[PDB]
């Protein structure tokens, strides 16, 4: 039986079991400071609705904070297939301020890019369920959405923001709501008559500490290694149907960077990172006579088919010197996240990591952009010669070409995630490095 | 960056074991079954 | 392992020794040995490098 | 150029990441461990195997420590594909863990379904389904062996493996109850299936065989393990209706440091039905066609993520009359709680509230000790049952506060609590520190 | 028990380790100390008429497709540990 | 490089340690969607890792499939499939660049990054055998694709 | 590449720019004779071209690379051949069958 394995002991096992250090049959759990987590509704200063901008002050209703969820109640402005992550689109951006200083900021597109790269499997599906209608709901349907924030303290208890250690500084979140959300108050360029305005609520999960920990947090200085998002929106060399457009982008980023990420898109349609085409899911009505390659199937805006992606190749160059050999767009779309994340990235979304594990909290390798004089991203686009309305051309084409509708992907969003230090002392705090 | 002295490098077979192999293989033994002396054409059998 | 970048390389025993030299420009053709006279550079101008060509294995 | 150009670009902002470095990522030193082997042993089942029968087994002294337990069943299809739902899970109505003659824990078929709904995910969940159901469109008469893993503390990690050799005077027993009926196996809704076969059952236990030194330590030393237990009671669900949002206050008869509460509402007739029936694809037998009838589920699709079919509008937990958190919607307990704390995707009709940072892990990460609460209460508000389940326009185009008229069929409420206790083993006997 | 994913039909696994999917040793079977190790396999009866869905989809545990006899190759793999030793600028495995 | 050929590469001393290795291939479709199955994986018939002439390890196309079947999962598995196959109903004539990650011990964890820097006196090579045929690329079953 | 470090890198266009700017007279003409067809050659004609490289060590003995002093470092040349060459395998955008 198992005895036949135990007896099969040789010299080669000395490396595995000789002078044993551990066992697997004795787990020691670590005794921990007593604590409790309470979910508390925050007030919102200012009306919400489309195009509105509001803010909250995080109430002092606990000692430390972590998870934050913004709830929205939306009503469908059309039938299933007309929306795409509308709660994600609605929350245009969120800005984190401490003591009047900006600490960080996320954007709706970042939430989409972040999700496209870093969430996965059922984490991703459950996420979609909290931001969209995924059970074929119909026009007028009402749903509460839960879109979580992803600031450094919203991802791990380890970075709980010590509100109690910030006795002299206010901590605030500013929330910008989109002027329009597809399938909710607008349908492409047209407004949806009768569309309702969203209801909004901000929830913060607070940590209640026991007596000794509360005292220490309140009195001791702290240094929390945190993540920050940097973002620069820019013109994409307009892709061309006759040649290969190319572009040199100044990577105006700073700090030790965990990774860069980017996408190309059509600003008209949130989440559209690829070209439209008459193949199922690739456009409104795709696959039939009524198909148009001017409008996406909003409910299926995203795709994994890189034939519809615009980027041919890219490289990062630092101070005029290549950082790595030029790789194809598909390398940045599929291999990078295979290696560094372990999930699947939708076409049109790209990643380049400087870290072994960019999806984690530990700074497992970083590129210091604050030590580069001239950082730049060089992109080459595919020739956009494929007739998007003809599946034979859309699907039977080559590695270096894309849809003629790919020339609509004129916006480029480049993100960078870096590490800074949030220093709290004597009731006040802020970042250790400005740049 | 990185040295490359693998040009004048000996093979890895010089650093093997040759004695931390599989079982002892108790198949090759000695031959200790000596057949009877018997009789033959040289040493013929004696009389009745 | 090895001793790299600082080793006594090969100077003349790489391509092999020259068993001919310039000893065959005015070489001897007769089977018998020739009377060997030394080099003894006696000319202020117009010298040579004929290399005496002493028959080590006579008839 | 290349990566070297990054390393040399070093400065002050790198100090907090790489100055006085502590670790590397490029030199893993593995731990040497005690020698051991794992063997699968079939147990003898006492009693008589059949539908509705109670059987039991004594875990045989065939090893030093025990972990996994798998109950095998051979079941046949009493109807076609789509008529069964996790039938091996349904069949194992319950399992009781007894040590030294006393109860340690007890799980229910519904718990297994609830547990799965909340804690398994991605391909683990799919593979799990493959071991308990027919998922390849099998037809009537088909026969399959199912494997139902158990989830007692020692069945989840070797770290809590039970040192059976240390229990010189106490045996460890498993008592099992087999369901009187299993959907799509011996019954179809309320009707029995003539000619249905009785199940074949086999119980397997995975034994850990230790080397000499470790075996001695386990037999001789006293041990304590911080282990999990499940508390559970069934309750009547207040009945909602077309005219009202029923409300109910359920005093929770719980004790011990609790990691989390979990609950669901269900229709006792149909195993795993936690949502309302409807004439939308997958929501009822025949949904989408003339035969659609919202009195019977599409059994093969009994579970769903379609919240509109959920019956709970909102809920809160009070401790001694004090709300433990601000009231949240049922969808908060269904989608967000597990998003933040588990990372999987929970089916509509199943809810979770955690008192722990990691309700899914072994390590305690915050618990609510119900033994110190005189009056814990779960307060539930139900949705208005006014939507005509047979009409997709009504089923899918409705509001947040309403559900299907068929949601009133979910008359049972199952409330679970996951807590910690301490297993104690000493002088040849088992044990539990607390009642 | 050992990985947590889903394995397609026709592919089989048997672990000697608690967690074979990880880097860290968690129990091994040393075959250098076993003279005769044998994998014993019993096959299903290939009697199902594969061209008739009912024959396949409605059949018993121990019976498979007549077309299953086309699965004539068996591939047996094993994963083990060894040690790569590096020194003097050279290296190779501890066990040959 | 070609079908059925054996090729190899020597790893350059352009850094100190190595981990991930990805082989890029470009394949085209010799039939419509549904005619290929992980064709870039099938193409890499096998691969060997050798240090100083000593084979350290070896993987086979079938092994990659078996490994995947047992150890990859969820979207890791799907993304993997995306890098080795045509999963968006691509049609005949489609061209695609496929990325086949290798699964040698140092290709899975930084913890075992091969210390090329510590191997100053030994070469490190990979050998790759390319399949004679790849389904839906150069042969439809046994039928060569003109 | 020397020691694995990128020392330099030239492009076809550089060779053209460099020549256009720095070579001259019969140095440039003889140079053209080694890279093109300059005697009105016709279709099917075959020629061996000699393209000298222009790295620092390819221009003066004064900067010859001391491979002898680099016993532990190898020196490599990585090359890319153009996908198309005018009048050889393509004529403007058209391929030459």
């Amino acid at each position: 039986g198992g005895l036949s394995q135990l007896v099969a002991y040789g010299a080669q096992d000395v490396y595995l079991t000789g002078n044993p250090q551990i066992t697997f049959f004795k787990t020691v759990y670590r005794r921990y400071t007593n604590f409790a987590i309470e979910s508390i509704q925050q007030t919102i200063n200012g009306s919400v609705g489309f195009g509105n901008k509001v803010s909250t002050q995080i109430s002092r209703n606990g000692d430390l904070i972590t998870d934050i969820v913004v709830e929205f109640v939306l009503t469908k402005g059309g039938n299933g297939g007309t929306t795409y992550y509308p709660a994600e689109e609605l929350l245009q951006d969120v800005e984190l301020e401490i003591g009047g200083q900006r600490i960080d900021k996320h954007y709706n597109d970042w939430f989409r890019t972040y999700d496209a790269l870093f969430r996965m499997n059922d984490d991703r599906y459950n996420y979609r369920r909290m931001t969209d209608w995924v059970n074929n709901e119909l026009v007028g349907a009402q749903k509460r959405f839960y879109v979580p924030l992803i600031f450094f303290f919203n991802q791990t208890p380890g970075l709980a923001l010590p509100l109690i250690a910030l006795q002299y500084h206010e901590v605030k979140l500013y929330f910008t709501l989109a002027s329009q959300v597809q399938g909710v108050n607008y349908n492409g360029s047209s407004a949806i008559a009768g569309a309702a305005q969203p209801t909004m609520s901000v929830w913060v999960d607070y940590i209640f500490l026991d007596t000794q920990e509360r005292t220490r947090f309140a009195q001791l200085p702290h240094e929390y290694l945190i993540e920050q998002l940097q973002f620069t929106g820019s013109e994409t060399a307009t892709p061309s149907a006759t040649t290969q457009a190319s572009q040199n982008i100044r990577l105006n980023f700073n700090h030790p960077t965990k990774y860069l990420a980017w996408n190309f898109n059509n600003p008209t349609n949130y989440g559209q990172y690829t070209a439209l085409a008459n193949i199922p899911g690739a456009c409104s009505g795709a696959g039939t006579a009524a198909a148009t390659v001017t409008t996406p199937d909003y409910g299926n805006t995203g795709t994994y088919n890189e034939q519809l992606a615009v980027l041919d190749s890219a490289k990062i160059q630092l101070n005029g010197q290549d950082r790595f050999a030029t790789r194809k767009g598909s390398y940045f779309n599929k291999v990078q996240p295979y290696q560094s994340i372990g999930g699947v990235t939708p076409a049109g979304v790209y990643l380049y990591s400087f870290a072994l594990k960019p999806a984690g909290r530990q700074p497992s390798g970083t590129c210091n952009f604050s030590r580069i004089d001239n950082a730049t991203l060089s992109l080459t686009y595919k020739t956009c010669s494929i007739d998007a309305t003809s599946p034979a051309a859309v699907l039977g084409n080559t590695e270096t070409v894309t849809a003629n509708t790919a020339t609509l992907l004129t916006a480029l969003n480049i993100y960078a995630k870096n590490y800074n230090v949030l220093r709290i002392m004597s009731g006040m705090g802020g970042l250790a490095y400005a740049n | 960056i990185n040295p490359n002295g693998e040009r004048d490098g000996t093979g890895s077979y010089v650093t093997e074991n040759m004695c931390s192999m599989t079982l002892e293989s108790q198949r090759g033994l000695v031959n200790r079954y000596i057949t009877p002396p018997g009789v033959t054409g040289v040493v013929q059998q004696g009389g009745e | 392992k090895n001793l790299q970048a600082q080793n006594f390389l090969t100077a003349t025993q790489w391509i092999g020794v020259n068993t001919q030299g310039s000893s065959l420009k005015n070489a001897n053709y007769d089977l018998r040995a020739d009377p060997i006279i030394p080099k003894a550079d006696v000319g202020p101008w117009m010298m040579s490098s004929v290399d005496p060509n002493i028959y080590q294995k006579p008839l």
